């Protein structure tokens, strides 16, 4: 999946692994981690969520008390918009005939959270579904592809 | 010795034009497909 992003969004921000490079981890400094928390770990961009046997009100209180952010300028209160990521129809083939099995992933660009179509797309994905060696269903599974599989 | 003469050349004309136009179109299409392989980049990253 990394390689998938790595080439599907090649040249952009999304094309990076979460764990990052080796050179980065070998050299990242106290400063950077600090500055990262400082620049990103900010109130307007956080969300305290909770569920179970709790009082919404008591929760909001505890929050007001310990989540005491101070915002002066407009900068602090603004939620940055990220520079778009370009999708590129391409491929990356990492071969090693010494591995037991092969892995393949194919994809097209998606709409993104906002779009209502995401619903339809998930319905679609349900028609094809998924399968694997231990499904008891077998040759009778409703998913055409699982059958053939 | 060859009555066709005239028609044979009128054809030769049509042949050049279509031939010109067509060789071009197909030269693109050939390059189009092949691009995949022309631009291709490979690297040898043995494990360490
Ligand atoms: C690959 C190149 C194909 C060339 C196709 C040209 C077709 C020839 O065209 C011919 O022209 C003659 C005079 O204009 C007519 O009398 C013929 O009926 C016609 O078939």
């Amino acid at each position: 999946f990394d390689y998938l992003h790595a080439t599907a969004f090649q040249g952009t921000a999304l094309a990076r692994t979460v764990e990052g490079t080796t050179e980065n981890i070998k050299h990242l400094t106290r400063a950077d981690l600090a500055s990262y928390i400082d620049t990103h770990f900010k109130a307007p961009r956080m969300v305290l969520a909770a569920a179970g046997g709790i009082s919404h009100k008591e929760l909001v209180d505890a929050a007001r008390q310990h989540f005491s952010g101070v915002s002066f300028t407009y900068k602090e209160d603004a939620v940055p918009i990220l520079p778009r990521c370009r999708f590129t129809g391409s491929e990356i083939r990492a071969r090693d005939d010494a591995l037991p099995v092969a892995h393949v992933a194919l994809a097209v660009e998606g709409p993104g959270w906002a779009d209502p179509d995401n619903v339809v797309l998930h319905v679609a994905n349900a028609i094809i579904g998924r399968y694997d060696r231990t499904f008891g269903g077998g040759k009778h599974l409703s998913s055409r592809l699982a059958a053939l599989a | 010795a060859e009555p066709e003469h005239d028609q044979r050349k009128r054809m030769g004309l049509k042949m050049l034009l279509i031939s010109a136009l067509l060789t071009s179109l197909l030269y693109y299409m050939k390059r189009h497909k092949w691009s995949v392989l022309k631009s291709r980049k490979m690297a040898y990253r043995p494990p360490k």
